[PDB]
């Protein structure tokens, strides 16, 4: 209980400080992974060889919505195709509609109606933070054992 | 944030407590917020379902006398 | 026997095995596992080598030679080890299988070193040492990829003012000519100043002291204070009126300022108060030599021996005005007293400590351009261009040294191949095309680190001073020959 | 005197990362699992916080050290 | 339980829950330990059947509220 | 070689024409298979794609390897 209270106070602390809010339940990760995949294909302004490694970053952002449904026993491939079908109908219309994963029912959901929101400051340092940590692990070719 | 760390049955109890905890101590202005000003008391006696929010401050050792009044409304602190 | 010669080459390769990918701006990060459970993720080449525990004694020799180069120059530490490490690899079958005498290989490296320095002088290009805009893209090599990248424009003005002040041409053939005669150690010594701003940082010429006034009521502004230096402080003399007599000996010239190395008792403060002179105690001994050079007061031990020749000329201001909640003292003036004191100001002490090491390394690279008025192409262009000239000069030798002489060209091509292995491209395809571009391209074709496609260095303008390229190949030969001089290793006291 | 290189690390680093990933994989989300960690103190503590999990367990693998930071 | 040496730390969870019955009400300590042990046996078939332990916990929370109203 | 072919096929669609691209093993870049002269029969590639699809699919269909008869 003490861990839940201290985590709740620090989560609301960033709500009053930062005026920006992001929806949770995988709404930010699914939209970002789909946007980055179709952005570089249309623009083609990076490189031909670099887009190979960029695809690995886009596919690595879909593990969070697949993890939430994995603990509940739901098929991660079923819930992934249902969200993509809703995002395709949202791209045709010029309006703005957000889609998110509903863990209770198993289908998609509107994160604004359900009320699942995540802090902007937490998710802003989550992408940049996990980038530098995972990159440094790939830069070590050989393990160095010394000092004794 | 609450539904993650509990079984979701305690969230409905702590929903009004956590929400009113920040808004009461923090007046609405530019200012800033301080989480250290919010005291945390731990008790192993009562069940977690009966927990409540404390707007003021609580102390450990009180005076023990049999004739002390149970409830005192609008008391002066000196 | 021959077993010790194999271990010498193996120990040199084991040390270079770690820094293989540590060469170049694209160098990756290494993980050092400590026996206590700690890890070091820093990618610095010379910072890891000091923590590496080695067994074979030849590996300790590479650490001592790299430590000497680390003090003279900030970079190029891993360049010497990789270059000297690949020489033993190419000369391994020549020393054993070909049955070549080791001194012949050592003598061949001495003749190859002389021809290598001549090629470096030919590929060098003239550069203007007095151009302030030209020194910006040079010093930037030690600037970029650091926190000082935003202040780089202001960092160049702080470095050029310190180098140009203490340099002396003195060109002549009589007593010998030091080129610009730069002294970094004593004169360019920097003292950090807490508080202030980095943009407003200026180069002061003089000696700075942080000690404030030792008397409650004293004049905070003096027109022309005269510095008086002494060793024995003002107090009652003891064996291993007297205090007033020591003050009258200083007042014989009626000075307006009194600076004492050690502390000053409260009895001497009242005697010098009526004389109209400030009292300053707590001065280090190392600064006393710099104070005499920025003033001219002769340092004297006994107060009774103080000479009248002391002068307070060339004193800009006495202003004690508070900076950073601490009273300071500024001896800076409008003239150059053959020295300077760099004043570094910032928004915290952690920023000042980072600028300190960075500014000293920035001026070290700046001196490298001042000492040798020439630039060499970087990014593996210099290493490949020399290897092409080595193949042409190998045909005119006509001797037994021709075989070990050709092995040097193979080691010269390992440095540009090192940048390719870290680039990710095909090393065989790029080295074959890169070698052909130096013949008809006037050694203008380098390697681009960011992109990875072979391009010319005239556009991006990547250049490094010659003294770094000279000391890199000079130490590598001395390091490779030293390992070949030891054919046997014994133990015991 | 050969130019052959090795991996020996990334395959072990990813394998060590996949082991730590599966520990915190089921601990994420409101539908996740709550795990008990007791090291030497005889004090039962159950929390899903990723930082508390790494501070209460001593991991010799160097891969989890950077993740702990 | 206070005089027995517990090895597995998972057993201490039931021991700590057993003391909750003795401190407050003081009666029914055997009803708490025996019933909690059977809830794991009936759940062993559900964990094996492929029903996730998450919905198993959610099922007990819905069944607990239905039982308290019938008491 | 994978990036040079994909970038060449995209530029051919915008030019409104038909240009075949193939891998040149000697040079390492792409090549025109009609000019170089590399051609494969229709019956060879028809049974290759169909044959490799049915056999590889049957390997994933195996639930368990049974050992019997000895």
């Amino acid at each position: 209980t003490k861990d839940a209270v201290r985590d709740g106070l620090r989560a609301v602390a960033n709500v009053l400080k930062d005026k920006n809010i992001i929806p949770g339940a995988g709404a930010f990760y699914i939209a970002l992974s789909r946007y980055l995949r179709s952005a570089n294909m249309n623009k083609l302004g990076a490189k031909g060889k670099t887009k190979t490694g960029i695809e690995a970053f886009a596919e690595a952002l879909l593990v969070i919505p697949k993890t939430l449904v994995k603990n509940s026993g739901f098929d991660p491939l079923d819930v992934l195709a249902m969200v993509e079908d809703e995002l395709d109908d949202a791209q045709d219309s010029d309006e703005t509609r957000y889609v998110g994963v509903d863990l209770n029912i198993g289908d998609s959901c509107d994160p604004t109606i359900e009320g699942i929101w995540d802090s902007y400051r937490v998710l802003r340092n989550a992408i940049t933070g996990a980038t530098g940590i995972a990159s440094n692990l790939l830069l070590c070719d050989e393990l160095l054992r010394a000092g004794r | 944030s609450l539904l993650t760390k509990v079984d979701a049955d305690l969230t409905e109890v702590l929903t009004p407590i956590v929400t009113d905890a920040v808004l009461s101590v923090y007046d609405a202005q530019a200012d800033n917020l301080d989480l250290h000003m919010v005291e945390i008391m731990q008790m192993q006696h009562l069940s977690p379902k009966d927990t409540t929010f404390i707007k003021g401050l609580v102390l450990d050792h009180g005076g023990r006398h049999p004739d002390m009044p149970t409830r005192v409304k609008n008391a002066y602190v000196l | 026997g021959r077993q010790a010669q194999i271990s010498n080459i193996t120990a040199a390769k084991a040390v270079a095995d770690v820094i293989r990918t540590c060469l170049g701006p694209k160098a990756m990060l290494k993980m050092l596992l400590d026996p206590m459970g700690g890890l070091v993720l820093t990618n610095d080449g010379h910072a890891i080598l000091r923590e590496i525990d080695v067994a074979h004694p030849a590996a300790k020799s590479m650490l001592e030679l790299s430590r000497t180069q680390d003090e003279e120059v900030g970079d190029g530490t891993t360049t010497v080890i990789i270059l000297a490490g690949e020489i033993l690899a190419q000369c391994a079958p020549y020393l054993i299988e070909k049955n070549i005498h080791p001194v012949i290989i050592i003598q061949a490296l001495k003749k190859a070193l002389t021809d290598a320095l001549e090629v470096i002088k030919q590929v060098s290009k003239p550069v203007d040492v007095e151009n302030d805009a030209a020194m910006k893209k040079l010093i930037q090599a030690s600037i970029g990829t650091k926190y000082v990248i935003h202040w780089s424009e202001k960092m160049c003005e702080l470095a050029l003012d310190a180098v140009k002040t203490v340099r002396k041409d003195l060109g002549q053939t009589v007593e010998g000519e030091p080129n610009f005669e730069i002294d970094i150690k004593r004169y360019v010594r920097v003292e950090k100043i807490p508080g202030g701003d980095v943009l407003d940082s200026r180069v002061l010429k003089g000696v700075l002291l942080n000690k404030d006034v030792v008397h409650p009521k004293m004049s905070r502004h003096i027109e022309n204070p005269r510095v008086v230096l002494l060793d024995c402080p003002l107090e009652y003399k003891k064996g291993e009126e007297q205090v007033q007599l020591m003050c009258e000996q200083i007042l014989a010239v009626r000075p307006t300022l009194v600076i004492t190395e050690k502390g000053v008792s409260d009895l001497a403060q009242h005697y010098l108060l009526k004389g109209g002179c400030s009292v300053l105690r707590r001065v280090k001994k190392s600064d006393n030599n710099r104070i005499a050079r920025v003033t001219g007061a002769t340092i004297v031990n006994r107060v009774e021996d103080l000479k009248e020749s002391d002068v307070g000329t060339n004193c800009g201001l006495f202003k004690v005005e508070m900076i950073g909640d601490e009273y300071f003292s500024f001896l800076d003036n409008c003239k150059e007293p053959k020295a300077c004191t760099i004043m570094l100001r910032g928004g915290s002490k952690d920023i000042l400590n980072e600028i300190d090491r960075n500014l000293q390394d920035a001026m070290a690279v700046a001196r490298n351009v001042m000492l040798s008025p020439s630039l060499s192409p970087g990014g593996g262009a210099t290493e490949m261009a020399v290897s092409v000239k080595l193949a042409e000069k190998a045909k005119q030798l006509e001797g037994i040294q021709q075989w070990p002489y050709q092995a040097v060209a193979d080691a010269m091509e390992c440095i540009p191949r090192t940048l390719i292995q870290n680039a990710g491209g095909d090393p065989i395809r790029l080295l074959s095309q890169l070698r052909a571009k130096h013949a008809q391209g006037n050694f203008t074709t380098g390697i681009d680190g960011d992109k990875g496609k072979i391009v010319d260095m005239v556009s991006y303008g990547i250049w490094e001073p010659e003294v770094i390229k000279q000391q890199s190949v000079k130490t590598a030969i001395e390091s490779a020959c030293l390992l070949l001089r030891v054919d046997d290793i014994v133990s015991g006291v | 005197a050969e130019s052959l290189r090795r991996d020996a690390a990334l395959k072990v680093n990813v394998t060590s990362a996949e082991g730590l990933q599966s520990v915190l994989e089921t601990n994420l989300g409101p539908k996740g699992t709550l795990k008990m960690l007791v090291d030497g103190a005889g004090n039962i503590k159950l929390t899903k916080d990723g930082k508390v999990l790494l501070t209460e367990m001593q991991i010799q693998s160097p891969t989890a050290v950077l993740i702990a930071r | 339980l206070r005089e027995l040496d517990i090895v597995h730390p998972a057993v201490k969870v039931l021991v700590m829950a057993t003391e909750q019955q003795k401190i407050d009400m003081g009666d029914g300590t055997n009803l708490v330990m025996i019933l909690a042990g059977e809830l794991l046996n009936v759940s062993e078939k559900l964990i094996s059947m492929g029903l996730s332990a998450v919905e198993i916990i959610q099922g007990y929370n819905m069944a607990r509220k239905f039982t308290l109203k019938e008491l």
